[PDB]
RNA sequence: GGCGAGAGACCGAUAGCGAACAAGUACAGUGAUGGAAAGAUGAAAAGAACUUUGAAAAGAGAGUGAAAAAGUACGUGAAAUU
RNA sequence: GGAUGCUGGCAUAAUGGUUAUAUGCCGCCCGUCUUGAAACACGGACCAAGGAGUCUAACGUCUAUGCGAGUGUUUGGGUGUA
RNA sequence: AUGAAGAGCUUUUAGUGGGCCAUUUUUGGUAAGCAGAACUGGCGAUGCGGGAUGAACCGAACGUAGAGUUAAGGUGCCGGA
RNA sequence: GGGUUGAUAUGAUGCCCUGACGAGUAGGCAGGCGUGGAGGUCAGUGACGAAGCCUAGACCGUAAGGUCGGGUCGAACGGCC
């Protein structure tokens, strides 16, 4: 009983073709986890700075 | 990190949480495990007893592949069988179709009796077993057959 | 002045409003504290505290443990409640049909229960079915099964598991541990 | 030094290890160069596996 | 134009000055606690400066208020001001210091039109 | 460079800060030190008693 | 955006490249556009510049002003133009440095080489 | 096809989408549903009367 | 290390290589060796014509400049001290 | 189960604040080791700028998070907007 | 009997490990503002009023203000009475 | 220690009621102020003057500190998570 999703065209307005929701959007929504994981995964692109 | 830190909260306070009398100096008790038969002896006898001395027999050139003998108890002994056929066998707990288990191919070397498998026959292949494990198996109606 | 017979401005020593920043857990806490405040129910208050509890004061509960509980008398058609997580245990082969309510369910345990014909339930569904703890049964898991509780309280003549990385011969099986090398503890 | 209940530790840093440290910052570029080499070798022995 | 507030008591109008802020130029008035061991200021001897503490704190009903009875709120633009539209009787506007004179003129006309108070309505006026 | 050698000063204060709690007392205390003869026979007796009560309320 | 590896995105390197650029690279940097007339008449957007081109200034306080080149001071990254001068209180005159990014051309000074360059860049003459 | 759903598998090995511990987020709807309200006692006026 | 390329949650002229400059320089020491300080006018020198006081330096005017509260003792120009 | 009513004057530097000074009373120089510092115990002529519990390996308790009798993608490979 | 201001339980970690004073008991010593112990309270780690002055004495222990009453100490004047 | 999801309106870590308490070196814990740089947002301020500097001029906060006005100057800079 996924509600539906209407598709739009490239020319704008809309179409009759429609879809379900893939049930990943029914997943929980945790900004604490997003925050931790983001801190680390954004740490992971880093070059080494250092002194002589 | 560095901003959730009691250093940052000590700033302004004089001794940085180390004291005025006691004076955080370098190595006042020694370095490392120094003084275990001396001024650190209480600690070594109260928290880490057995530290001083030798006990047994030296084994030159020891190999933890001669000593590879992982254990499996009868408690599990179906974890090795998938869930796809488990209930099939367990309800057709019968003869002439008995499930065969290669503990060795699974990663085990010995079989033990931690308890109470069902009353279904099984065929178990293994290098070693315990007396009690096997008694339980063949009481269930199964058997052991050894391998290398 | 005052000659105090106590300590002043001391905290209760009891956790309110956990420091888990999990918003769904906080929703559950809002719910169950409403219910504790109004439904005059010790079960609601118990659940509220157990929701405040930490990871290790929230151990897991094995379905085999649940099965022992349902093997009690008068407790078969009851509703089990676990504030924590429920783990599978393939050391058993049968299982009854009951319903279980809890925060988390290992996929294996969920499968086991569903296969036995029950339903795995959240605490909000529980709050709509049995607000005052109608026909429930709370379970808590072991706490002293922990490999830090081995070392807790380490001294002579306690039998209490030193803190040690490597095991075997010549790692603390000597002086202090036998009467040949001086003394046994 | 020896103090409260804490396991005995064996941390072998009594030498100039900070003259001898290797830090594989090149995990990635070294993977990439391995790949380029595989590709060039294959193009050199083109039909071969 | 403000709201009924009680009478405002501050409990210390005089500024807490660092000890020897007057004696040595290297010691600035930014308050700073004597953590010493023989400091008569830390010991609260009579005739020394009064150290801050939470009893000097203000009444919640009058806290953050200006003499007008308004709370100050900084604006850089008509948008930040339109946010204050419906709270004129409690909140007043401070045009920021980095604003240009023409934008100040705009903001002032808009605040007049909307009935909003402005506590720096003379920045960068010539005449 | 001498010193103070011993003193009992302040120790009562510390004790009674976190102090003189009676250890505690339980039902069914320990049998450590008791005559092993008595222990042995008590074991056999409790076994018999449990057997009997179980068969009774069976 | 950048998609190669032999291309620098660093202010430091580009700046020291520009400043230690030698006189040939400086020619190519001192290139200047053409007016609408010459752009349509030759088929080209812009071009290097030299000592006897005719030119029009369209940015600055000497906006709007025409003349002929008198010197190309590549060391200073500039162009010194007759009829565009400053009158010094000692009754004197000085040429005023400009930039060929702001200049625009009205009339060239042609040769075998400029003509070949145009035919290279795809012009019609 | 990639994050999965209730009925198909995700194509990420050993991965099942994370599970909700609460059936929804409208705790107010829960509170006001019917049965809570049946078992609930009545309430005070949200601002106790200053006595003495 | 050498040669050539690219980058950075790095330092930003008491920092970062000792060295952003005519730095392994001036300079010291018999010698081995030691080893600095020092960046910024302004968009552009347009870097102050001319008059006057003065032995001159400079000053006062003038004038350039958007600005001399930018005058090579030059971006701003804190404090101590005056 | 917490003060309202009546009236007057001013509506401004009058109240009030800031500040300097005067007056009354109090007020020893800070930092430090010290049982004890105003000390006839030490450091401090003054100002600026710099300036001291960091990083790592392996660990203990504790707390969060994920999975859960399993857990750990990231030696490596595949792939890539690299 | 009185009180209970909640009772029990665990983990972990800092600083400390130079001490000094008074009452009373007390040891050596001619004695000491000496040395060494005991119980309690204090200073250290603590300002306030009083003791002219003082680490410890007496009184009293401290959020910011107001009003009232006192403590110890005092009431010729300095200095409130 | 309690009360309060109830609908319309704002903040549930919120609001509100009641009672008690507030000394402090070493030391611990907590909540915060501020600096350099990073990801994000304010379609943020800005040559009609950014930052910086001066200001017994004003305002907020117990305070760290923050804001504003006037002057100087000339090219970049802040609020919040």
């Amino acid at each position: 009983s996924r509600p539906q999703v209407t598709v739009h065209s490239l020319t704008g307005e809309a179409t009759a073709n429609a879809l379900p929701l893939p049930a990943v959007f029914s997943a929980p929504i945790r900004p604490d986890i997003v925050h931790t994981v983001f801190t680390s995964v954004n740490k992971n692109k880093r070059q080494a700075y250092a002194v002589s | 990190p560095s901003r959730f830190t009691k250093t940052r909260k000590h700033r302004g306070h004089v001794s940085a949480g180390k004291g005025r009398i006691g004076k955080h100096r370098k190595h006042p008790g020694g370095r490392g495990m120094a003084g275990g038969q001396h001024h650190h002896r209480i600690n070594m006898d109260k928290y880490h007893p057995g530290y001083f001395g030798k006990v047994g027999m030296r084994y030159f050139h020891k190999q933890q592949a001669h000593f590879w003998k992982p254990v499996l108890n009868l408690d599990k002994l179906w974890t090795l069988i998938p869930e796809d056929k488990r209930d099939q066998y367990l309800k057709s707990a019968s003869k002439e179709t008995a499930p065969v288990i290669d503990t060795l191919a699974a990663g085990y070397g010995k079989i033990l009796g931690k308890g109470r498998i069902p009353n279904v026959p099984v065929i178990v292949k293994a290098r070693f077993v315990s007396k009690l494990a096997e008694e339980k198996i063949r009481a269930a109606g199964g058997v052991v057959e050894l391998i290398a | 002045g005052i000659d105090h017979t106590s300590k002043q401005h001391k905290r209760s020593g009891h956790r309110t409003a956990p420091k888990s920043d999990n918003v769904y857990l906080k929703l559950l806490v809002k719910l169950y504290t409403f219910l504790a405040r109004r439904t005059d129910a010790p079960f609601n208050k118990v659940v509220l505290k157990a929701l405040f509890l930490s990871k290790i004061n929230r151990p897991p509960v094995s379905v085999s443990r649940i099965a022992r509980a349902l093997k009690q008398e008068g407790a078969a058609n009851k509703t089990v409640v676990v504030v924590g997580t429920v783990t599978d245990d393939a050391r058993i082969f049968e299982f009854p049909k009951t319903t279980v309510a809890a925060l988390r369910f290992t996929a294996g345990a969920r499968a086991k229960i569903v296969k036995a014909g029950g339903e795995c339930i959240t605490l909000d569904q529980l709050a709509v079915r049995a607000p005052k703890g109608q026909n429930t049964l709370i379970l808590r898991g072991p706490r002293n099964s922990r490999e830090a509780v081995r070392h807790f309280g380490m001294g002579p003549h306690k039998g209490k598991a030193p803190r040690i990385l490597s095991t075997g011969r010549k790692f603390e099986r000597a002086r202090g541990r036998r009467r040949s090398k001086g003394f046994k503890v | 030094a020896i103090s409260k209940n804490l396991p005995i530790l064996k941390n072998h840093f009594r030498k100039h290890w900070q003259e001898r440290v290797k830090v594989h910052f090149d995990q990635a570029g070294k993977k990439v160069s391995r790949r380029n080499a595989r590709a060039t070798r294959a193009a050199k022995i083109a039909p071969r596996p | 134009a403000s709201l009924p507030h009680p009478k405002i008591v501050k409990k210390h109008t005089k500024k807490f000055k660092r000890h020897h802020s007057d004696r040595y130029h290297r010691v600035a008035e930014n308050w700073r606690k004597q953590k010493g061991i023989d400091s008569v200021v830390r010991r609260r001897f009579r005739g020394n400066i009064s150290q801050p503490k939470i009893g000097y704190g203000s009444n919640k009903k009058t806290k953050f208020l200006s003499p007008s009875g308004h709370k100050t709120f900084l604006v850089a633009n008509v948008k930040d001001l339109e946010t204050l539209t419906m709270h004129t009787k409690t909140y007043a506007a401070e045009i920021a210091h980095n604003i240009s004179a023409k934008n100040r003129v705009v903001i002032l006309a808009r605040a007049k039109a909307l009935g909003i108070k402005v506590t720096n309505p003379k920045g960068r006026l010539a005449l | 460079a001498k010193s103070k050698n011993h003193t009992a000063h302040n120790q009562t204060r510390k004790a009674h800060r976190n102090g003189i709690k009676k250890p505690k007392t339980y039902k069914y205390p320990s049998l450590k030190g008791v005559d092993p003869k008595f222990r042995r026979n008590h074991k056999h007796a409790l076994h018999g008693t449990a057997k009997a009560l179980a068969a009774a309320k069976k | 955006a950048k998609q190669s590896l032999d291309v620098s995105s660093d202010r430091r390197k580009a700046r020291k490249a520009y400043f230690t650029a030698p006189s040939s690279q400086r020619r190519v940097l001192l290139s200047a556009p053409l007016s609408k007339e010459l752009r349509a008449q030759y088929g080209i957007k812009a071009l290097p510049i030299r000592r006897d081109d005719e030119v029009l200034v369209v940015r600055g306080s000497k906006k709007g002003q025409e003349g002929k080149i008198s010197s190309v001071y590549r060391l200073k990254f500039a162009v010194q133009v007759d009829k565009v001068t400053k009158e010094k209180v000692n009754g004197a005159s000085v040429p005023i440095n400009l930039h060929p990014s702001k200049l625009v051309i009205t009339k060239l000074h042609l040769d075998k080489d400029r003509k070949a360059l145009i035919q290279r860049k795809g012009g019609k003459l | 096809q990639v994050w999965g759903s209730e009925t198909v598998a995700s194509s990420k090995v050993g991965y099942t989408l994370p599970s909700h511990i609460i059936s929804t987020s409208d705790v107010t709807r829960i509170i006001n549903s019917s049965e809570i309200q049946s078992a609930i006692r009545p309430a005070g006026q949200a601002t106790q009367k200053r006595t003495h």
